[PDB]
């Protein structure tokens, strides 16, 4: 007895082999074509931004900013509470390095672009209300119910910043 | 006069089908990774030099 | 009928069989398979075989027929001259 | 007219049922078609990727992609502009519509060459014979001036000038440039840019024989342990009498 | 106490049709097609369902889509080669499930039978149309000649051709129609199928010899699952060498070309399982007389139980209608391969005595043998 | 000879299921919406077949071809307008089928409950599906809110949700994968609702009074093919009335808008049919916890069977509990009404208190009631 | 690419090629398009009247 | 699938380039390897 057995579980051991290989490639199609991968989370960048100056770029169809800022204006920041908005963030909780903000490009209100080394907190301006938002972007005038959003990115070169 | 090894193997895995699967499936755990590793040795040495892993040596880092 | 408890009527019959794991799975299969193949291939050779000759010398004579009217006609350029 | 020449079956490396290709030749290749073919040659699904695990390194890869400049979308309050590149642009065409490429070669139109071997009969082996065999034509036939002999063209006329001759290029490699040497390592890339999971095809082949010689005699096995009891069985007929 | 799979309604079903079945037990591997036939059809569905995640069926990005789904999506290549691949394999079984009943006489099951015969025309359809899909230089002219041969209705023609090409020549929509008959036929033969497989098992199967089975049959569940489940291994085992080691074997190049209305390959010959049709068509001049020699030959298979005059099913015993057979088989062999040859004198004349030769064989030798066979042995 | 309808395979099932099955005389109305709620599914098919005749799924091609089917299209905008209506007609059918078990205490057919609330699961996922066909602007938020609230899930949640993107974010990837699955299970809908008649008919359908009805059983055909031909024809006077008076009504505008991702409308919100849902979600304070909130109340209809402890079946004889029934009916009115409203104070603690009601209803008072009703007649 | 004098098959000219063009010389602002704009908007053409008379 | 050039031919009709075959006015095959005259589905003028 224990010889035939024998037979009948090494077979199941090969169906088994190839029936999670089969399984797994099916399942792979689904998960990202290679052109998804390309297209996204590729998002280098130098750092010779100047101070206060906002480059803009694009990441996922959202267009991108990234400004290197004065000392003065993130001690505007402090200027603006942490603690009179909707989502109450602390600042080296938002940003991990101070002189170095990274932000979407649009607003939350109706979409509109902020125009950027503007507004009375010398942050960001939306002309389509004049709504006004500091270097971090706080919402301060707009229906949005949080502040603006917070990108993941991660410091790989001092020179380099990925975004993803 | 030793018992045979296929006896054993009987009386303490397949004569219970819960020990017969759990033995299956650690088989299959072990015997993936062995054939794995296996076939893609050959099929490295069948092709020697043709593969770009093997021509990283001559441009790399740098 | 369609049931195996009454399907057909049979009477004085016996069968013997043994169970699989007291007979082997290939018991000769050196001296009595292989000679049963092939009395099997000889039975039944010439009732297939030549017809399909047959169709292989279609399909040569086709071929070459085909590529030989491709060929030149050196009788019609003897005169054209 | 007449049936046209069948090229003959070469050795190449990839020839065998679990050959693979050689990545130093396709890395050549690409260097040739990088300025000798993209004259007017196109390959229009492929992109500066695709070539990161086959022949180039990242870092590599992104310089190249450098030396190329795109046109990138519209400028926000702005027209289009220039940009760059980067390893998601794919080649660039060389001329914006296909009538534009007929005015620049005399009314005809170069195919792209992404699936050209699997597109004509012979695959490489076509092309490669068709590279080199660029004879003049025999006694009895002329030719417009625009056009250039072939055997092997099933015309025997064919627009292409000859594109490959000797020290056109030069290897950074180091190995000699020769109309076959070329010839070869073109032949090879473009296998590769109609068949990238040629390598991977294969080693899964490989896998998937072994495991049927594994699996079938078991199976069989099986199957004879199972109907052993019918094939052994044996009837007697015992009537009253 | 007692089984639970003699209760349940889900269980009876089941039961009957695949543990308690009673079958021959005599039967030979050509009763297994049967069974491979639904495996390769659910092979299919799933494969082409993973497929269409990833297709647009536009005239102007539908080619582009396939070249991305083998060079961008994670094992596309082998998907895409697995479903062309898999649909030769469906036609391969399905000459020789249809040849098999040929043989041993399984036509007198007249129910059974003519559902085959519509399974057969809804597979032909489905594989027609899949092929249109790639939308390659094969692809598009071969839809146009095989579309362009209902201009042969007498008073109607045009319309019937503007009509399903919703408009006045091949484009987008009748892409976009195709896409979605592609679709749902498939899901359509599995229900012609359960009809097909009911009106078997009022009868049963029919054994090799011929004769009532009812003294010697056996279950189902313990040998011919096993035996079943070897030969779908088998099934398994061309396919992946075909798809792994000649990926492009059975199939033509310039479906790997862009569609051209004006440019017209000169061969532009079908695929191979609709060849053998293809120079019947040849063979006659007239359009009319093609299209219905086209269609008298399926005919022929509806009518082939009403020329039956032997008194026994199988020609196991009959040798001289075997020997008749074979030469039949290999009638149809010359049919497919003149079908991948130009049109030239001697490719010509021979599609015409083939076809001819088909015809008379089955309408006339085949009676007339058996008649004889009758009065050699004294019935 | 006796009739051919008892004989042949075919006509043996279509005799059982339609012509011959005894059925009680006295099933009212309410047992009319079964029948229509097939129809409709046959409706849908069509429909909807045609549609994809001209349907491109892609993010660039899908608004434009919705808006060429509408105008260009012979009679496209009567088909699309049939289709999106049809759905709404299902599911208000859908509800009526439901409540009617409830009343009369159909859920006892466990087998037959069982298999109904699979095939409730399933129209929703097609209903969800398609509404994103349009490619509209409420169809692409809709589809990434209802998409994003599985990243609560433990662990698992972020990358199941990706993967089911095909993707980080939404895009022509999500639409043709959801074209293939809209176009799919509906037939598979279909292949269940025929699990549910199969397990019905080995016991029989309920009658209003709850009693056994075989002392007054009646053939299915001549009375009840008239009573759901009649049925059918005001089924279809409300469907075309709502198409060709006032197509628009039920649909919610702004999804007549090209699809923004940079651009949030003020006020989202998903279909009339689904809001009774959402408003149980929005108000539990946890993103997970509004998650299990969704579901558990879902499966309660499961759980019916087992809270059921009267001792009559139909809640006819039973008038606190047609008082607690319809107060219930109530409540899912004000749930729905809730779902259309924006986030404040007043709706948000009317829909607190709306979901706690709604879920103790079910669980203790109708239990409770039951036993005291029991108490009362001295069982 | 040369320009025809148009005839009954075309549809009516872009005022813009891109959005991008319309915004910048529209003060940021884009007008839709009115294909669609009465059953987009809520309240239907007396919407758009109240809106342009007031 | 060669345009045939206007006001051109040997004889009155069309030239193609690509291969120098002439074709008349109707497109009748006078000189070139063209299988078929020239495919124009009405002669309607
Ligand atoms: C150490 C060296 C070992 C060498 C072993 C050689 C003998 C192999 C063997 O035992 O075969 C059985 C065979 C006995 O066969 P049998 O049972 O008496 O007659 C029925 C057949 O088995 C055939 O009938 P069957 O029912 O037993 O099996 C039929 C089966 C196919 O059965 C097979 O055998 C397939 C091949 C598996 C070989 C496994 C060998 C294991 C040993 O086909 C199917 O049922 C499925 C058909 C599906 C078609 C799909 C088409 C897709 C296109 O052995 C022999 O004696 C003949 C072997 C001939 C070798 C000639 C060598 C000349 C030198
Ligand atoms: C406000 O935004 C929101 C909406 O609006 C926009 C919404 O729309 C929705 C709603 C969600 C909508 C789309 C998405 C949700 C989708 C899903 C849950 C399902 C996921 C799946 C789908 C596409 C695939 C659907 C699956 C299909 C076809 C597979 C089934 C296939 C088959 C043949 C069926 C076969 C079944 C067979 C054999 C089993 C046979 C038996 C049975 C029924 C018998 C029952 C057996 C049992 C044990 C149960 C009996 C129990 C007993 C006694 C115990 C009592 C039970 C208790 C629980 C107490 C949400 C959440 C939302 O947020
Ligand atoms: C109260 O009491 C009751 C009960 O309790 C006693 C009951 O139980 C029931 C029964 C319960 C119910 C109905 C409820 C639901 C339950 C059911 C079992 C049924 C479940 C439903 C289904 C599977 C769905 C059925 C189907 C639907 C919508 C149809 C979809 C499928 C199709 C075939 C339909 C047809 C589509 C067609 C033809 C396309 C239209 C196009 C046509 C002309 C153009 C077509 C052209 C072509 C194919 C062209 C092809 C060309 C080709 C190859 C080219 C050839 C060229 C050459 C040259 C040869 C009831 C009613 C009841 O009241
Ligand atoms: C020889 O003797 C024999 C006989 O004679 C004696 C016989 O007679 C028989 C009899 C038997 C036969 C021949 C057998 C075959 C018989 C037949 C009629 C043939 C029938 C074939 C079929 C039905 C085909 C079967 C296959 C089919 C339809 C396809 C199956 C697969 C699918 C639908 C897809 C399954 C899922 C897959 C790949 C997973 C991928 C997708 C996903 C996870 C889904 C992604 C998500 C979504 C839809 C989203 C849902 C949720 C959404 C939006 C939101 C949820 C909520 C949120 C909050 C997010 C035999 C064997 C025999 O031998
Ligand atoms: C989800 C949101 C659903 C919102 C819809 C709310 C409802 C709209 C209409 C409700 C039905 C109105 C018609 C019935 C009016 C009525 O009260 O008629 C009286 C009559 C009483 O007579 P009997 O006691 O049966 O005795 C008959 C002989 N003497 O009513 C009935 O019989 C009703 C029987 C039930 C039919 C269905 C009633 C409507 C149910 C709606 C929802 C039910 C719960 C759904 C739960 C699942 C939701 C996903
Ligand atoms: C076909 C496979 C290739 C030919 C191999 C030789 C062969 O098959 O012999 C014919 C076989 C004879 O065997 P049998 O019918 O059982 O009776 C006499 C011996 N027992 O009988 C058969 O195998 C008949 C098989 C008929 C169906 C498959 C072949 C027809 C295909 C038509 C296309
Ligand atoms: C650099 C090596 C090279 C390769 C490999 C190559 N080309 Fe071409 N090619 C053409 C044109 C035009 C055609 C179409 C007819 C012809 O060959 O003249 C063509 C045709 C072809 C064909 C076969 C066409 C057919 O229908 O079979 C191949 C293969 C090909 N090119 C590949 C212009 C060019 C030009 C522009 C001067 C260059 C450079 C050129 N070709 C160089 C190359
Ligand atoms: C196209 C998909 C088809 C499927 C899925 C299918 C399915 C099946 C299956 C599983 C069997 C049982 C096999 C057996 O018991 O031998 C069978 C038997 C049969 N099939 Fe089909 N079949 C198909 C096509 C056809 C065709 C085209 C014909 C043409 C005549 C046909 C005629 C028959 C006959 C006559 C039988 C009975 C054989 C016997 O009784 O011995 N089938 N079919
Ligand atoms: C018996 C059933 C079927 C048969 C015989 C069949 C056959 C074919 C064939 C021969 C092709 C072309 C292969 C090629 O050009 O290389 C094809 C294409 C296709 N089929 Fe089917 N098919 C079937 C079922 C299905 C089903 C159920 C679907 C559901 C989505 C489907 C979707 C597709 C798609 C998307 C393509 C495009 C192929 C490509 O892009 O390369 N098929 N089919
Ligand atoms: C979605 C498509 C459905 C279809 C096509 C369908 C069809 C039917 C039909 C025709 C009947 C018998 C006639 C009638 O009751 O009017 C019936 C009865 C029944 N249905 Fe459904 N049904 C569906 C869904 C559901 C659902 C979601 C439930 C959830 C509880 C359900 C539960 C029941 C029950 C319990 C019965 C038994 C009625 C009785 O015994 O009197 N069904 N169904
Ligand atoms: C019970 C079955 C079905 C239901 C409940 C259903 C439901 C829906 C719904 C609600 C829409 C949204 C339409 C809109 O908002 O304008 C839709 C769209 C669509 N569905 Fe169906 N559907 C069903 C069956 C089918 C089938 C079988 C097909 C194709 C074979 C199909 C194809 C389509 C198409 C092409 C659209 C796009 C129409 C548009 O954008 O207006 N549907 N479906
Ligand atoms: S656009 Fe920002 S508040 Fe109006
Ligand atoms: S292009 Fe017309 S004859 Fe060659």
């Amino acid at each position: 007895k224990g010889f035939s057995y024998l037979v009948t579980g090494v077979t199941t051991v090969g169906v088994a082999y190839a029936a999670k290989n089969a399984v797994t490639q099916f399942v792979s199609s689904m998960s990202a074509s290679a052109d998804v991968l390309a297209l996204a989370k590729i998002e280098i960048k130098l750092s010779d931004i100047p101070e206060g100056k906002n480059m803009a770029f694009k990441w996922r169809g959202k267009p991108l900013f990234v400004r290197h800022r004065t000392q003065k204006e993130i001690e505007q920041e402090a200027a603006v509470e942490l603690s009179q908005l909707r989502d109450p963030q602390h600042d080296l909780d938002r940003v991990k390095k101070p002189e170095w903000v990274i932000l979407i490009g649009v607003c939350t209100h109706l979409g509109c672009v902020p125009i950027a080394n503007a507004g009375d907190f010398g942050g960001y301006y939306c002309p389509c209300h004049g709504s006004h938002y500091d270097a971090s972007g706080r919402i301060r005038l707009g229906p949005a119910p949080l502040n603006l959003e917070v990108p993941t990115y991660e410091f790989t070169s001092d020179d380099m910043v990925i975004v993803g | 006069a030793a018992a045979t090894l296929t006896s054993k193997l009987y009386s303490l895995l397949f004569r219970r089908t819960s020990t017969f699967a759990l033995t299956i499936i650690v088989g299959v755990m072990f015997f993936e990774r062995a054939f794995d590793q296996g076939a893609d040795a050959i099929y490295d040495h069948i092709n020697e030099g043709k593969l770009w892993k093997h021509i990283k040596h001559k441009y790399e880092n740098k | 009928g369609r049931e195996f408890g009454n399907l057909t009527r049979m009477r004085h019959v016996i069968s013997y069989s043994l169970s699989p794991f007291e007979q082997r799975a290939y018991p000769h299969v050196f001296t009595k398979g292989i000679p049963n193949v092939l009395r099997r291939i000889r039975e039944s050779f010439f009732r297939v075989v030549p017809q399909f000759v047959v169709f292989y010398l279609i399909y040569t004579w086709g071929t070459e027929e085909f590529e030989r009217s491709k060929r030149k006609n050196p009788a019609a350029y003897e005169n054209d001259k | 007219s007449d049936l046209e020449l069948h090229p003959p079956s070469y050795p190449w490396s990839h020839r065998g049922l679990l050959s693979s290709l050689d990545h130093t030749s396709i890395r050549r290749g690409f260097q040739v078609y990088k300025q000798v073919c993209a004259s007017c040659h196109s390959m229009d699904f492929v992109a500066y990727r695709h070539l990161v695990g086959v022949c180039y390194t990242e870092d590599e890869a992104k310089e190249l992609a450098a030396e190329v400049e795109v046109q990138d979308g519209p400028n926000e309050d702005g027209e289009m502009f220039m940009r760059p590149g980067k390893l998601f642009d794919y080649f660039p065409k060389p001329y914006p519509n296909s009538e534009a490429a007929r005015a620049a070669n005399n009314g005809a139109l170069p195919p792209d060459l992404s699936y050209i071997v699997r597109a004509r009969h012979g695959g490489e082996d076509y092309v490669f014979s068709l590279l080199t065999g660029y004879c003049e034509p025999p006694t009895g036939v002329s030719l417009r001036e625009g056009l250039y002999f072939n055997p092997y063209f099933p015309g025997q006329a064919i627009a292409m000038a000859p594109p490959i001759y000797t020290d056109v290029l030069e290897f950074d490699d180091g190995t000699p440039a020769t109309m076959s040497q070329i010839a070869k390592d073109v032949c090879t890339f473009l296998r590769w840019a109609s068949e990238p999971e040629h390598d991977h095809r294969k080693r899964m082949g490989l896998k998937m024989l072994m495991m049927m010689a594994l699996l079938v005699p078991l199976v069989y096995t099986i199957k004879r342990h199972k109907w052993s009891v019918l094939k052994s069985r044996k009837l007697a007929y015992r009537p009253p009498k | 106490m007692t089984p639970m799979r003699k209760t349940n309604p889900l269980m009876k079903l089941i039961n009957h049709s695949f543990i308690d079945l009673p079958t021959p037990s005599n039967i030979s591997a050509w009763w297994n097609f049967g069974s491979l036939l639904g495996a390769c059809l659910i092979l299919q569905i799933t494969t082409g369902l993973f497929l269409a995640m990833h297709y647009s069926p536009d005239a102007s990005t539908a080619f582009s889509s396939i070249a991305h789904i083998t060079r961008d999506v994670n094992y596309g290549w082998i998907i895409r080669y697995l479903h062309a691949n898999g649909a030769s394999m469906f036609f391969i079984c399905l000459f020789l499930h249809i040849g098999r009943g040929l043989y041993y006489g399984s036509f007198l099951y007249s129910e059974t039978w003519n559902i085959g015969i519509i399974l057969l025309l809804a597979t032909m359809a489905t594989a027609f149309m899949g092929y249109v899909l790639p939308w390659g230089q094969m692809s598009f002219w071969g839809a146009t000649v095989i579309t362009n041969l209902l201009s042969a209705i007498p008073y109607i023609g045009t319309d019937l051709v503007q009509w399903i090409w919703g408009g006045y020549s091949v484009d987008s929509p009748t892409l976009t129609r195709f896409f979605t008959f592609h679709f749902i036929l498939p899901f359509i033969i599995a229900a012609l199928a359960t009809l097909h497989l009911l009106f078997l098992h009022e009868t049963g199967s029919n054994n090799p010899l011929g004769i009532t089975s009812h003294s010697d049959k056996i279950t189902f569940h313990p040998y011919y699952t096993i035996k079943d489940a070897l030969g779908l291994l088998l099934f398994l085992l061309s396919l992946m060498t075909l798809t792994l080691f000649s990926p492009d074997l059975l199939g033509d190049p310039d479906n790997y070309t862009l569609a051209n209305p004006l440019n017209t390959p000169p061969h532009i010959k079908p695929e191979w399982y609709f060849l053998f049709a293809y120079t019947i068509l040849r063979s006659v001049p007239n359009k009319l007389g093609g299209v219905l020699a086209l269609l008298l030959s399926i005919l022929i298979l509806a009518m082939i139980p009403i020329l039956h005059m032997s008194k026994q099913q199988s020609m196991m015993f009959r040798p001289l209608s075997q020997s008749l057979y074979w030469l039949l088989a290999a009638d149809l062999l010359i049919l497919t391969w003149i079908g991948g040859q130009p049109v030239s004198y001697p490719f010509t004349i021979i599609g015409q005595v083939a076809s001819v030769l088909y015809f008379t064989t089955i309408l006339i030798l085949m009676p007339t043998i058996s008649l004889i066979e009758n009065k050699m042995l004294k019935w």
